[PDB]
């Protein structure tokens, strides 16, 4: 079973070493394609880095809008979870109520 | 079975290698498209960034408050969502 | 199957690269459409900063009103979020009653 | 048979392209009108923001009261209500 | 029975040994090709690493925010997953 | 049973020990085969080490993007998990909010 | 019963002594064979350590992470897996 199988495997492995350098080429083309897919991801990466790493203005607002896209997606989310209480600062009558978001005075944030 | 399959794979792979040179071209074009769409999102975002940087954290927090209504709107289409204060020593113990 | 598919895809790829430049145009248009969704968001942003970076007043008040609205739709929310003891002070008799209600003092807010 | 279905999908994509042309125009229009619908709701916000940056939270005290009546009737539906501490090292076990 | 089995194994071992020498050569070609698919991925990764090192952490955090939406999208196609604070004395429990 | 079994074992073992030095050879070729499969992996590894060891730019973004890939997979996941909720940092009214994504300013990440 | 069995064990144990002589002649060879298959694994590994030392933790990390796609592909056939943050007072519990 494995004797003729291995001999034919050696011959087809000559053929497939030729076709495996050919795979170098073809999967190189699919490599550029997948590079380019994850590099549209990466151009999102660049764009957002240059835009919002100097100072996260919309990365602040995207902590926000993407915690809310996460929690516009928490519908699927059976997930038990825990945010923090001083996050939603449901501390309405508190000293640290607007320690949470008088951090709007930049420096606390 | 691997001989004919290997020959057809080599032929299809040459066709796909030329088609995939042109698909790397297509991928540059489709990335112009995807960059510019994800940047519909993200250029809306950068102009928001400029608004909040020049003006301050106004709607940083106020879409952290208006969209914080989204928390109470949308948390418990499931049944186990909650939170836990910080600056403290919480004994976190998730529900069952 | 993948051979005819590949060749037809290469010809369709030439015509679809032309249509892909057309797609670049169409996606600049979608660029504008989502630019503007989050730029109505951003009009809110620019003005809320100019009116609150001075001092987060509607942000104080909108932590309060977003806590109120978060409660308000916690009503329909099954969420086993909570609050806890002693800020909205319903230790209705307490110093903390004058440290959650007198927490409204500026400086404590 | 599947060739007709594939051509139909291609035509559907082309019709989405046309719809996106008219979304171009709709995008011009809500440029103007979404910027300024913001301007409206948002200037309710401008002045409340300034009024409060000067003094502090005035209207959801009175509307903790008024919106208590109304939308905290819409909260007297909220089955589980408790009321948080803070300023201390608060530590918690919570509902399952 | 082990007699014939082991003699057959000897002949199979000869053929497989020569086979596998050339499978190692074909695997030099295929290691290049697999490095190349992993290059699709990893060279997207080189350009991402360069992009983020040059431009800070924008999408380090914004695939932690934008594609953190994936966390809510996916975490819960089962019913016992969660995400929960720290920076406290969190004394984690996990459920039945 | 064990007597004839042992005698046949010893004879079959003479020819099988010939066959098993021959297995040193055969398993050596399999050795190089497994070597080169996980070398596709390994030189992907060398290349990724030049990609990332210099700076964890995409090590950071791939902590996170593998988070999201692992997550697209955690669809099937039952695995009961945690965050530190200051990881997405959904801290939707908080100072620690803009400590999570003022880590955008390289150095805290 | 143990008289005939004892005599049989006597003779068969001497036979197994000689069979041991050549079973670990065979097992000089079989130690080598198993050594060498595990060496295929472990020399993929020697040069993997070489690749990730001459280059670094790139894919020491990313075949944690690209392979963490596999973490999630493989874990979930089970239904009680977890991963829970450090920097806390976790009293980690387990499900039922």
């Amino acid at each position: 079973r494995e004797y003729t199988a291995a001999v034919e495997a050696k011959q087809v492995a000559q053929q497939e070493a030729q076709r495996a350098q050919f795979l170098v080429e073809k999967a190189k083309q699919e490599q550029r394609q997948k590079i380019v897919q994850a590099e549209g991801e990466a151009e999102a990466a660049k764009m957002l880095g240059e835009a919002l790493s100097k100072n996260p203005g919309y990365i602040k607002l995207r902590k926000i809008r993407a915690a809310q896209n996460i929690s516009k997606t928490i519908a699927t989310s059976q997930n038990r979870i825990y945010l923090t209480a001083d996050n939603l600062v449901l501390n309405l009558q508190d000293e640290s109520f607007t320690r949470g978001s008088d951090s709007l005075i930049k420096g606390k944030k | 079975k691997e001989f004919t399959e290997a020959v057809e794979a080599k032929q299809v792979a040459q066709q796909e290698a030329e088609r995939a040179r042109f698909v790397v071209e297509k991928a540059e074009q489709q990335k112009k498209a995807a960059i510019i769409s994800a940047e519909g999102d993200s250029k809306a975002a950068e102009l928001i960034a400029n608004s909040l940087a020049t003006a301050g954290d106004g709607l940083i927090e106020l879409r952290k408050l208006e969209a914080a209504e989204d928390i109470a709107y949308q948390l418990s289409r499931s049944r186990n969502i909650t939170y836990l204060p910080a600056g403290q020593s919480v004994l976190l113990q998730l529900p069952q």
